[PDB]
């Protein structure tokens, strides 16, 4: 059982994208003639602050294209306004591509357990730091054996206390700047404990440290925001 | 496959199909003849004993 | 190469382990809860 | 994967299988989501602990997996986890009426008052305790009531909180009275109070200046019965704040539509952050209820 989604994708984003383990996300662009663009999450990696600068240099040297340029511009408009623009569509099956309704970078992947739980749900977590210049959006992908949403939010508050006090510092220092939320929890599905393989990736004659997830069942989740 | 108990795991796989490739090993031997041998074999002059 | 065609079969009653058993076929174990045998003995 | 086989170390007599065969389509909690499971971790008996915290049982139960009880046959159980979305049937023993239209949640059971303490399964010391299936308004009511119990009772002697909770622990919901057994404070309950105070501080901060004085305007305009009660509450809070006269409001200067949109959207975000403490997500959506209120067909 699979729900098909066929896509007309331009050639300005096909770098690092011919592999199956890719996630296209329909973000609302600032320009109104496409009204949206199907960005990759690896382009959310280069904007992020939690990732390494070496992988950022790799993402710069692999995405010298006007499409990724303008997409970076339209995501760089709204300060922390990404959750009011970003909207996912599911994983790529095969690249003009097909999508269902799995590879991941090593740095943005994280866990808070010893990954010995058999069933493990996967989640996306944005965080909005405000002790930078304006906003450091940290992307995170989390596999965990927890299932109930609210206790995941409580352990996220237990792990992101720096982001919470940075949020309330931004609230008490800049009164005219009204921030919405620290971030967003949203699930994507679940895997077993065995398919997580820390391995390598070579694409466009370029090197990458990857973590692959084989038996990834996909289930779309809502952008459930959290402070 | 052994018929296991209640909830203990097992394999669903039956009848694996593996392949065996050949191992090539040709052999060679030469043998030589004199041209005198060939001329006395083919050209049989009537002549003597 | 060819298939693993050399498979063979084994039966219960061909094995001598059935000498330790008293094999009984009875088609209602799923409707059976317990099976009891109760013994009476006077002592000398 | 789906069908989960459990067992028993002890034999069942005819009485045990007789009271088990009336437990078909009852939801039981399983902590593991594994296949060849054992009966001591089945149910809540390994997790139940009096004088330990109801909120701990609540958090672990909402973290536990759920499954449906069908087809015992003698030393076998055949638990089947319900798939997400498909219609199933349920059979509750919790003495609370149901409805064809509402939703459900799963809560650790309270004592009803007759105090039967026999859920029709006991193996030696081991017993079976079933989680109560509760309709959604009673579920959020007991959640908010234990939250008020935890939020109010700090830094108070025992008599004033006793006089509070003799009338606060009781809930009369559709001709049925329930009381909460173990309201004891928790570090987890402390982090709920932490999220509560931060959320109400944030909705205190970024609320509009007109909404801070709106009920004064509606008080000066119109008099209704709920408005009379609201004026009673707000003026009592004002005289507990200040003995001076609360002034009338004039033309508000800072009128800006995008400002109201932004600050009230962040306000709605923060009210979601506060409500998700007590608003539990659903577990069952009723398609049909049996007329004897024993069983139901629920779509999940």
């Amino acid at each position: 059982q699979a729900l098909t989604a066929r896509f007309f994708v331009p050639e300005g984003l096909v770098e690092f994208e011919a592999q199956p383990g890719a996630l296209l996300i329909r973000m609302e662009t600032g320009c109104d003639s496409p009204r949206h663009l199907y960005i990759s999450l690896y382009l959310l990696g280069i904007r992020a602050s939690n990732v390494s600068a070496s992988t950022r240099c790799l993402l710069e040297s692999v995405y010298t294209a006007s499409a990724a340029r303008a997409a970076l511009q339209w995501l760089d408009l709204g300060p922390h306004l990404l959750h009011r623009r970003l909207e996912t569509l599911g994983c790529v099956k095969t690249v003009l591509l097909t999508c269902v309704m799995l590879m991941i970078p090593k740095d943005m992947y994280l866990t808070w357990e010893e990954t010995r739980g058999r069933l493990q749900y996967v989640y996306l977590i944005i965080v909005y730091d405000y002790d930078g210049p304006e906003t450091r959006p940290g992307i995170y992908v989390l596999t965990s054996s927890i299932a109930h949403w609210q206790t995941l939010v409580d352990v996220a508050r237990g792990k992101f206390a720096r982001e919470r006090c940075s949020f309330v510092n931004r609230r008490i220092t800049r009164p005219r700047q009204i921030p919405l939320c620290t971030g967003v929890i949203q699930k994507l599905g679940w895997c077993l404990a065995d398919d997580i393989h820390t391995s390598f990736l070579v694409h466009k004659e370029l090197k990458l440290s990857v973590v692959r997830l084989d038996n990834f069942s996909v289930e779309l989740g809502d952008f459930r925001e959290f402070v | 496959r052994v018929a296991s108990g209640a909830g203990l795991p097992t394999s669903r796989q039956t009848t694996i199909m593996v392949t065996k490739y050949s191992e090539k090993s040709p052999i060679t031997i030469p043998f030589e003849l004199s041209a005198a041998c060939l001329t006395y074999l083919r050209e049989t002059f009537e002549g003597t004993i | 190469g060819t298939f693993c065609n050399r498979l063979e079969w084994v039966y219960f009653l061909t094995s001598g382990l059935a000498a330790a058993a008293h094999a009984i076929k009875f088609h209602d174990l799923n409707k059976l809860t317990t099976g009891k045998m109760l013994f009476h003995v006077q002592v000398p | 994967e789906a069908n989960i086989f459990c067992t028993f170390d002890h034999k069942l007599s005819i009485a045990d299988v007789g009271k088990l065969t009336k437990l078909v389509a009852a939801v039981v909690p399983i902590p593991q989501r594994l296949h060849l499971i054992k009966h001591y971790q089945l149910g809540l008996h390994q997790f139940v602990d009096h004088t330990r915290g109801y909120v701990r049982l609540r958090g672990l139960l909402r973290n536990m997996t759920l499954t449906l009880m069908r087809r015992v046959e003698g030393n076998q159980i055949l638990l089947h986890v319900p798939t997400h979305g498909l219609l199933y049937t349920v059979l509750n023993t919790g003495p609370v009426t149901w409805e064809k239209g509402d939703a459900l949640c799963v809560l650790p059971p309270l004592f009803h008052g007759p105090l039967a303490r026999e859920n029709l399964l006991t193996l030696g010391q081991w017993e079976l305790v079933l989680p109560w299936i509760v309709p959604m308004p009673l579920a959020l009511e007991i959640n908010q009531r234990l939250l008020i119990m935890g939020l109010f009772s700090l830094d108070r002697s025992y008599e004033e909180v006793k006089a509070a909770v003799q009338q606060l622990q009781t809930i009369t919901f559709r001709d049925a009275t329930f009381t909460i057994p173990d309201p004891v404070i928790d570090q987890h309950l402390l982090i709920d109070m932490k999220t509560a105070c931060l959320s109400m501080s944030m909705v205190a901060n970024l609320a509009s200046e007109l909404t801070m004085t709106y009920v004064r305007k509606l008080a000066l305009e119109d008099s209704s019965m709920l408005l009379v009660k609201c004026q009673e509450l707000l003026m009592r809070l004002d005289r507990e704040r200040s003995v001076g006269e609360p002034r009338t409001p004039a033309r508000p200067q800072h009128v800006s539509p995008d400002d109201e949109i932004a600050r009230l959207s962040a306000l709605f975000v923060m009210l979601r952050q506060l409500d998700d403490l007590i608003r539990e997500q659903v577990v069952f959506t009723v398609c049909d209820v049996s007329p004897d209120n024993k069983s139901a067909t629920c779509i999940f």
